[PDB]
């Protein structure tokens, strides 16, 4: 099984400060088509997980523009230019190429 | 509007067996993978496994492939996962989510709590 | 302190046909004011717990007509004619005249 | 609209305390008081206690009052409560609720999970 292992596991960013983070598969993970089935995912206090990025870069559809997704191979990562109070919460980034598909351990960013 | 409305919070002796019910409303049901992940505070969350509507077909996660049965009724569109054999470890919100195409996880239940 | 009763526990009901849940509190709860404050929640699958009647009778604002509650001293019902849906979930009386607030067991509505 | 948004799911051992924040918006939170119940295992919704923001006054049901300590920060409208020297018997969702006055709970937060 796919292992998805993200770092920081706690990011405490100062609101408006910009934040990132890290994610790197243990194997290349771009399925038998050509898509890399890398996806990142927020789990706001108490609400279902919610998809934020797919395709390793493509936001999906109403995310803010302050979110973005870059990588390739074993290394990929999150990024939020300026962090606000609602995006408090744990993000997981997750590979669906791979049977099973695997989430990481998730990052808990806090005001 | 899509939505997939999961049964209510269920308490359980260890032992005993739960299942849980996802009705998918607002689109063509059998045209989607629907998944079931949980969400136990221990670690994240994890792939339980995910079922075809159209055929009946079903991948479980090795960790619960032993305990664990999906199944779906296309007359009344809605998903199913029994957890037997139930341990403290499993206390945890169980959600059903429906794949969308180029992503994964498009549209998520509410969650049930099981306890 | 006031133990709250409700009766049935399970409430199977068939949808379009009326439904019925009992409370009774284990002594008179109606405030030195006079007023009542005997209330009705309902918690659907998974959501908070939300407000229908209050003052045995009176509906919340946004509570549909279906709903309403009647009752006095000690005893009380609530009134779900033509069960819809979407009025599955957990239903609780609770008292609000006697220190500490108290709820019941709660009565499960499904069809 | 107003809104009362909670902390996110803790994961407890033993003995060790849980500390769950509400925050509020969309209202004077400081003119309304701020309640926390719970959503225990058979034991279906009970009060916890309550806290004036205004006044930082507060009141605790017997049942929880030599483990439990509300605050607030109105710099911040937000309210805490802390449970301390925790057991599996806690093992429930954390709810904070607003109280209007001709009633009670008109207002809920989402809820916090705590096992």
């Amino acid at each position: 099984d796919i292992v998805m292992t993200q770092s920081p596991l706690s990011l405490p960013v100062t609101p408006g400060e910009p934040a990132s983070i890290s994610c790197r598969s243990s194997q290349n993970i771009v399925h038998n088509n050509g898509i890399t089935y890398l996806e990142w995912y927020l789990q706001k206090p108490g609400q279902s997980p919610q998809l934020l990025i797919y395709k390793v870069s493509d936001r999906f559809s109403g995310v803010p523009d302050r979110f973005s997704g870059s990588g390739s191979g074993t290394d990929f990562t999150l990024k939020i230019s300026r962090v606000e109070a609602e995006d408090v919460g744990v993000y997981y980034c997750f590979q669906g190429s791979h049977i099973p598909p695997t989430f990481g351990q998730g990052t808990k960013v806090e005001i | 509007q899509v939505q997939l409305v999961q049964s209510g919070a269920e308490v359980k002796k260890p032992g005993a067996s739960v299942k849980v019910s996802c009705k998918a409303s607002g689109y063509t049901f059998t045209s989607y993978w629907m998944h079931w992940v949980r969400q136990a505070p221990g670690q994240g969350l994890e792939w339980m496994g995910n079922i075809y509507p159209g055929s009946g077909g079903t991948n479980y996660a090795e960790k619960f492939k032993n305990r664990v049965t999906m199944t779906r009724d296309t007359s009344i569109s809605t998903a199913y996962m029994e957890l037997s054999r139930l341990r403290s470890d499993d206390t945890a919100v169980y959600y059903c989510a429906r794949s969308g195409g180029p992503y994964f996880f498009d549209y998520w239940g509410q969650g049930t709590l099981v306890t």
